[PDB]
């Protein structure tokens, strides 16, 4: 996935 | 929404509490240091964004787009704010204080440096307050999409800005003039971000700088 | 001298300064080739610029500036000004961009050359329609764009900007908006200016992508206005 | 500069 995408849900 | 559930003072307090820290430049080459700094700043920025009232209320799709659109603007207003106590200098970090002359050996950056310095000077002459700064930065994030809830939160932050100015003893006339000037500076920040984005992409194409994975993805959104 | 106007006198001056809506040289009796669209836009924009220049001179406070700053402001703002005009004209035509009364651009046409620019221009236009943007407000915003284009003489621009702000507020107050509504409306309008700045920079890139590709027959004037942006 | 000439009058 996109890093920004993962960081926002992590 | 939480943003619509807060008072003006509660909104300010929440934004101040959400603030990311000032980071230091690190070794692992000017662009190399900037890239490493910005990359670590982005991680804190994302965490900051999740702490901005109203932002979490958005779908994750909307959150990605706003951050993809605003990230360089947010980096820049932060840089501009940090540099206010250093006329003619950009405080990228406490151990990385640069003047316009350092932005020469990279091409296309010395023009951006001049604009950042001029923007920092304007905030300095306006006596910009920290409380106002965190409101503007949140506005930048929520307005980045040139693409009703967001409008409601934007109105909330607007009222909050007006509240801060009223508390400071500014008259109604002084309130809408100061508000106008601050928001007009956001147009300059948008402009600088667009040029910065151009510079970064050209440097990536020329393969002169190694941008991080996150920066690559963020930049590839533009 | 521009600081001695009333809000009504400011509006009056700005309305008088308004350039006319121009026509394109599009022939309706003959089939229109899609590959000639940029030719019509370039020709149109070039003619709009002359009217824009004389409009700037009739913006209170502008002539008070030196010739150098008048040039720098016009060089920085010209595409922004063309865009807010375009956006204003396209309000009563949802889904399309009214470059001219005889030049309407639809989204599928943008797919022949500019789709991303198109969608942003429409979004800005519909938003003005959603906010019921008034003509008096429009001329104020456009004059603000002109005066706020230069990023890097100083205090004069500031005083005139404050003057137009008071004017805008006076217009909203005259319409019956509460104090809170005036602030919120003022905020939303100026935040839209950031989008206009954004679209201008993207459009400028798009103009360079085509000028280098020999796809847009530009005039000496347009080449001069375009080269100002690196 | 063409803009200079047009900016007269
Ligand atoms: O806080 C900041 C602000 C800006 C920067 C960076 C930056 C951003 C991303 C990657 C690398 C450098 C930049 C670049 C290069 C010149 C300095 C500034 C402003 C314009 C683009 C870095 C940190
Ligand atoms: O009223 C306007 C507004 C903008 C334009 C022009 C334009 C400007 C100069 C030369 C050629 C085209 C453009 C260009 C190209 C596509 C349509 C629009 C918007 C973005 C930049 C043309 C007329």
């Amino acid at each position: 996935h996109k890093i920004l995408h993962r960081l926002l849900q992590d | 929404s939480l943003a619509l559930s807060l008072t003006a003072d509660q909104m300010v307090s929440a934004l101040l509490d959400a603030e990311p820290p000032i980071l230091y430049s690190e070794y692992d080459s000017m662009m190399g240091l900037l890239t490493n700094l910005a990359d670590r700043e982005l991680v804190h920025m994302i965490n900051w964004a999740k702490r901005v009232p109203g932002f979490v209320d958005l779908t994750l799709h909307d959150q990605v787009h706003l951050l993809e659109c605003a990230w360089l603007e947010i980096l820049m207003i932060g840089l501009v704010w940090r540099s206010m106590e250093h006329p003619g200098k950009l405080l990228f970090a406490p151990n990385l204080l640069l003047d316009r002359n350092q932005g020469k050996c990279v091409e296309g950056m010395v023009e951006i440096f001049d604009m950042l310095l001029a923007t920092s000077s304007r905030f300095r002459m306006m006596n910009l307050q920290g409380e106002e700064f965190v409101c503007l930065k949140s506005i930048i994030l929520l307005n980045s999409g040139v693409y009703d809830h967001i409008h409601r939160v934007l109105d909330k932050i607007t009222d909050t800005l007006i509240h801060l100015m009223a508390k400071a003893g500014l008259t109604l006339q002084q309130q809408h003039q100061r508000l106008a000037q601050l928001l007009l500076i956001l147009s300059h920040i948008r402009h600088m971000s667009n040029k910065g984005m151009e510079h970064l992409y050209s440097m990536k194409c020329k393969n002169v700088v190694p941008l991080s994975d996150l920066l690559l993805e963020m930049l590839d959104a533009h």
